RNA sequence: UGUACAACGGGGUAUUGUAAGCAGUAGAGUAGCCUUGUUGUUACGAUCUGCUGAGAUUAAGCCUUUGUUGUCUGAUUUGU
RNA sequence: GAAUGUUACCGCAAUAGUAAUUGAACUUAGUACGAGAGGAACAGUUCAUUCGGAUAAUUGGUUUUUGCGGCUGUCUGAUCAGGCAUUGCCGCGAAGCUACCAUCCGCUGGAUUAUGGCUGAACGCCUCUAAGUCAGAAUCCAUGCUAGAACGCGGUGAUUUC
RNA sequence: CAGUCAAGCGUUCAUAGCGACAUUGCUUUUUGAUUCUUCGAUGUCGGCUCUUCCUAUCAUACCGAAGCAGAAUUCGGUAAG
RNA sequence: UGAACAGCCUCUAGUUGAUAGAAUAAUGUAGAUAAGGGAAGUCGGCAAAAUAGAUCCGUAACUUCGGGAUAAGGAUUGGCU
RNA sequence: CUUAGUGAGGCCUCAGGAUCUGGGAGAAUUUGGACAAACUUGGUCAUUUAGA
RNA sequence: GUGGCCUACCAUGGUUUCAACGGGUAACGGGGAAUAAGGGUUCGAUUCCGGAGAGGGAGCCUGAGAAACGGCUACCACAUCCA
RNA sequence: AACUGCGAAUGGCUCAUUAAAUCAGUUAUCGUUUAUUUGAUAGUUCCUUUACUACAUGGUAUAACUGUGGUAAUUCUAGAGCU
């Protein structure tokens, strides 16, 4: 069970909802309602078309938040040496001085 | 799906298979480098946090960071990229690819542990395994030992024992 | 249906009533295949028999090199595009009517099939599952 | 005379697809006064942007309500 | 819908109407049969046709929701918001209605027919028939379903005082 | 449209399937013959629609027969659900 | 507005005359729209649908040389500056 | 050959910014172009050709 | 890199009976070949030189150099393997 | 093994397009690009210009490799750890 979503507005397609459109070059197109899927046929451009995800993405609508800094990183630092030459004898030497 | 989780702090890595739905359904459109915390996935990763890395499909395509999409797609790649190794000079190739969004179409994800749990894992933090080739610039043995353009180099390089049977060799 | 279809066929919409022409879709010669009948159609004073994805018809070919005009011939609608619906609630349609000419064993006449091709049609003849590029 | 009923008002849900207003270094450009400009200034210009997925409509056979106001004995008949 | 006290509720069932249809793929099985060529069927499964009764979660249709937006001509000085063009025009458009264009559902017992038989005389033999009797069909009667006799019926509640 | 006799057809074998000469019937979607009813008027082909009925059954159910090995067919019974 | 005494809207002038009220069943009359197919409907494309202005480009058979010809087939069209 | 219509793809360009460093790199993505295959429909030229 | 190579603005030019333009070519061009009075006629896909192509078109990456095909990319026509 | 460099634009094959095109003989670059081969060709690089700038030589990121994987399937390749 997958919902899909729109491709001219981008809502989500819960299951046996709307219609999908097999294009000739075989290119699929799911449209949620027949209100995209129209506008679809009319050859409108979602990036002209307020309501949709495509329009706002493209014009920095809302999305606030997730320009918010987050918080995610490590701190390492563990020894291994070399393959072939003593790990033991490779952090006596490694006493280091400046 | 199988998850490939590496332990980059030891460099160790192991597999694990994990059925049931809603265990696996917590990576499910998460993307490649999102960190997922673990009680989730199991309790034996009770606490380890995973960002996730890399993996491959079903029909064995790989992903791609930064593609978004939960599908495949076929894109032209180029030298300096991901899942291509280019046969010729200037050669490009159009090849398909799987998006970065996990869903259960994959075989195997592919995990980078960031934070421990409160627990060990057997094959990852029991054990740790060496680095294979150390410094061989100059400049590069005084970082990897801290030693000033004073100490000279020379004795600070690694040797690798390796025996001839009844000779050992430097 | 009928001959050599191996496979059964749950319900699909029918979108194709006799005297419908579906595009040729198959390297053969012909450029339209013109539905006169349907294979295992039903009987009612004054339906018409109407073909859907995957049933085979009879045509003749209106356009097309001349050797192929002017008889019948069995066919096999390959594309739709009267919306049908299948048993996961989709409701998707194509963008043409499209069929390629075949044998009543269900073999084809061309070497390929160009365009798309419904799985309900080609989980339904073999030969078509070989000549087909993507399937839905 | 109450888990009463109604008129509104509120909340949900749904339709459309960004209101009016004001602002703007957005705008092909255009006028006018000189103190003729090392953004000169005052305005004007289809359209564009922002406040604004806003505004408007949403039971008339959608849902819902601690709110607001109101309403709660007119008429006829019936017997083994 | 008057009248069998009034009114109400729950029921009974006379009579009557009645409904389901046909095909295929798998499988059986390349099987029995056949020198071969050829080549079935019963049980099982998956779908279909024709028909029928519903139904509106979805998909489609419909649009005076004159709900939103858009466009032409004009009239209100402009602005705002609007009037007129027998619903001006266009895209989208809920609700309702609705479509094998959409979805769901369409029951199982008995009795028999033809026909094959049992036992068995007539007629020391023989005979499915004479007496008696088994099996039997998309038939028939039921079960089921729709009415409910407005002059067929039952159980039950309450039954008025100025 | 259906019978009776059975000379013949059917390799043989009258009647599996047919059947001459003859002869017996039935039916009333043929066509005739008749002119009883209607000429102070029964609207007059075909189709569309839609209902119902008949059976001399094309299919579907279950059968008997075969010149039925099988598959196909054929003759026949109960049958108009 | 526009080619216009066209259609549509308006000033002047003149009307607001045409039983009414409540609903919005079947069937109608009049005005409309329908997925996919596209005359398979039917005596027959009956009806309905489609086309349509202008600027531009392009334009066949045949001809009485006058035509056939808006033949056919195309692109274009607001606003504002 | 070619009108008209539709138009792949690389290239140029307005943007984009998974990440990953020091204003820069940089994927999916996308705007606008030139180039332009190709499909649909017609026209045209050449060369063939069935036929009572 | 010269150049209508292309774009803007501008003029109205350019070729032709001394045959333009168009059609044909079962036409790649040349060195050459066959035929021996001479003049000629006929021929050259084909070992050397130039050119064009890599199934048909276009597009391009890399590069000193390719619009390359025993390189990529798109489409058209072919056509292969599969779970 | 792999990186890096160079080469894969030569060769070989064919004659389909091609008729002022190609090709030929003859010119032109005062009209431009050129790897290579050959010969030449380089004291200048920092900075308010004494408390100086790694020159005794400044940086990381990768292949191969280890190890964990995916696909029926290709000279497919992902995650991780090195140099
Ligand atoms: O009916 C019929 C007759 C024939 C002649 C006129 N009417
Ligand atoms: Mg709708
Ligand atoms: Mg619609
Ligand atoms: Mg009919
Ligand atoms: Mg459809
Ligand atoms: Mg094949
Ligand atoms: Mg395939
Ligand atoms: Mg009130
Ligand atoms: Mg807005
Ligand atoms: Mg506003
Ligand atoms: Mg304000
Ligand atoms: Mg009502
Ligand atoms: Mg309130
Ligand atoms: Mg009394
Ligand atoms: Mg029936
Ligand atoms: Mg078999
Ligand atoms: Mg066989
Ligand atoms: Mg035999
Ligand atoms: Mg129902
Ligand atoms: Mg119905
Ligand atoms: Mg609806
Ligand atoms: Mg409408
Ligand atoms: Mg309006
Ligand atoms: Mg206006
Ligand atoms: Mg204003
Ligand atoms: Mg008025
Ligand atoms: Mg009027
Ligand atoms: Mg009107
Ligand atoms: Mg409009
Ligand atoms: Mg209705
Ligand atoms: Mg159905
Ligand atoms: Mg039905
Ligand atoms: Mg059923
Ligand atoms: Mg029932
Ligand atoms: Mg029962
Ligand atoms: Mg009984
Ligand atoms: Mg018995
Ligand atoms: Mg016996
Ligand atoms: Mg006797
Ligand atoms: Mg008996
Ligand atoms: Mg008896
Ligand atoms: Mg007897
Ligand atoms: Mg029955
Ligand atoms: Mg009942
Ligand atoms: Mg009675
Ligand atoms: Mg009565
Ligand atoms: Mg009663
Ligand atoms: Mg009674
Ligand atoms: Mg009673
Ligand atoms: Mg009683
Ligand atoms: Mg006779
Ligand atoms: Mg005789
Ligand atoms: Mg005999
Ligand atoms: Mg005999
Ligand atoms: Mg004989
Ligand atoms: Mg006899
Ligand atoms: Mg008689
Ligand atoms: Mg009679
Ligand atoms: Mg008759
Ligand atoms: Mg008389
Ligand atoms: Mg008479
Ligand atoms: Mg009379
Ligand atoms: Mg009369
Ligand atoms: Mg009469
Ligand atoms: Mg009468
Ligand atoms: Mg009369
Ligand atoms: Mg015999
Ligand atoms: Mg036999
Ligand atoms: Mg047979
Ligand atoms: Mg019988
Ligand atoms: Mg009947
Ligand atoms: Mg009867
Ligand atoms: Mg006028
Ligand atoms: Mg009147
Ligand atoms: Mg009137
Ligand atoms: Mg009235
Ligand atoms: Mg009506
Ligand atoms: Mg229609
Ligand atoms: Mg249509
Ligand atoms: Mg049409
Ligand atoms: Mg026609
Ligand atoms: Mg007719
Ligand atoms: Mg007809
Ligand atoms: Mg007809
Ligand atoms: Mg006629
Ligand atoms: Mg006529
Ligand atoms: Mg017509
Ligand atoms: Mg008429
Ligand atoms: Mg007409
Ligand atoms: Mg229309
Ligand atoms: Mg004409
Ligand atoms: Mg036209
Ligand atoms: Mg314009
Ligand atoms: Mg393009
Ligand atoms: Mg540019
Ligand atoms: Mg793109
Ligand atoms: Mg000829
Ligand atoms: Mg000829
Ligand atoms: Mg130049
Ligand atoms: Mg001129
Ligand atoms: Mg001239
Ligand atoms: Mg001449
Ligand atoms: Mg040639
Ligand atoms: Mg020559
Ligand atoms: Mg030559
Ligand atoms: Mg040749
Ligand atoms: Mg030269
Ligand atoms: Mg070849
Ligand atoms: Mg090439
Ligand atoms: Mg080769
Ligand atoms: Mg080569
Ligand atoms: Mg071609
Ligand atoms: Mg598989
Ligand atoms: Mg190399
Ligand atoms: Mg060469
Ligand atoms: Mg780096």
């Amino acid at each position: 069970m997958k919902v899909e979503i729109d491709s001219f507005s981008g809502a989500k397609i819960y299951p046996g909802r709307g219609t999908l459109f097999v294009r000739g070059d075989s290119k699929i197109f799911r449209f949620q309602n027949s209100k995209s899927a129209s506008l679809f046929k009319q050859r409108k451009n979602p990036r002209r078309i307020a309501w949709t995800v495509l329009f706002r993405k493209h014009h920095k609508k809302g999305i606030t938040e997730e320009v918010a800094k987050k918080r995610s990183r490590k701190t390492v630092k563990a020894q291994r040496p070399i393959t072939g030459a003593s790990l033991d004898l490779i952090k006596e030497r490694r006493s280091l001085k400046p | 799906m199988k998850l490939n989780i590496s332990y980059p702090v030891n460099g160790s890595q192991k597999t694990f298979e994990i059925d049931d739905e809603h265990r696996i359904r917590v990576f499910f459109d998460k993307r490649i480098g999102q960190e997922v915390d673990g009680e989730a996935v199991g309790d034996e990763f009770k606490g380890y946090v995973f960002k996730i890395s890399g993996g491959n499909d079903k029909q064995g395509f790989p992903m791609k960071q930064g593609v978004l999409l939960p599908t495949r797609i076929k894109l032209l790649l180029t030298k300096n990229v991901s899942c291509y190794r280019p046969r010729r000079d200037g050669e490009r190739k159009r090849k398909s690819v799987r998006g970065a969004i996990v869903g259960p179409d994959l075989a195997v994800l592919a995990l980078v542990i960031v934070k421990k749990g409160e627990q060990e894992l057997e094959g990852l933090t029991d054990t740790t395994v060496p680095k294979r080739l150390g410094p061989k610039r100059a400049n590069n043995i005084r970082k990897f030992f801290g030693l000033s353009k004073e100490d000279d180099v020379r004795d600070f390089v690694i040797r690798r024992e390796v025996t001839k049977g009844e000779k050992t060799y430097t | 249906s009928g001959n050599g279809a191996q496979g059964t066929k749950f319900r699909i919409s029918l979108g194709l009533p006799v005297g419908a022409i579906m595009n040729c879709a198959d390297n053969s010669g012909a450029r339209n295949l013109y539905i006169i009948a349907v294979k295992g159609s039903g009987s009612r004073l004054n339906r018409l028999p109407a073909a859907s994805l995957g049933d085979m018809v009879m045509a003749t070919v209106k356009k097309g090199k001349p050797e192929l005009r002017k008889k019948v011939m069995p066919a096999i609608v390959v594309r739709q595009a009267k919306s049908w619906r299948r048993r996961d609630g989709v409701f998707l349609y194509f963008e043409d009517n499209a069929g390629v000419i075949a044998n009543p064993k269900g073999e084809m006449k061309g070497s390929a099939i160009t365009g798309p091709v419904g799985k309900e049609c080609a989980d339904l003849w073999p030969r078509v599952a070989s000549n087909s590029g993507v399937v839905v």
